[PDB]
């Protein structure tokens, strides 16, 4: 759900779109995430590992 | 490069006014 589960009813939303939301919230455009999605995913997986 | 994009058409606020 993202952040809506803590401010009211839960709303379903794809996780890449939630990541685009969180990237646009800090000033970075959503295109860098919508294009380089595989790189961000691999970096996140490597960090989690 | 975008994964999950669909084909559609967008509107232009200049084409109908000019044509
Ligand atoms: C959604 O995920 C499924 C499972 O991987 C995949 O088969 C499908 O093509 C994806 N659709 C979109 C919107 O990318
Ligand atoms: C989108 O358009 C391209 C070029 O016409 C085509 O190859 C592709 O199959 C289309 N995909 C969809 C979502 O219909």
């Amino acid at each position: 759900s993202g952040w809506t589960f803590g401010a009211g009813p839960a709303l379903q939303i794809p996780f890449p779109m939630q990541m685009a939301y969180r990237f646009n919230g800090i000033g970075v455009t959503q295109n860098v995430l919508y294009e380089n999605q595989k790189l961000i995913a691999n970096q996140f997986n490597s960090a989690i590992g | 490069v975008v994964i999950g994009i669909v084909n559609n058409t967008v509107y232009d606020p200049l084409q109908p006014e000019l044509d």
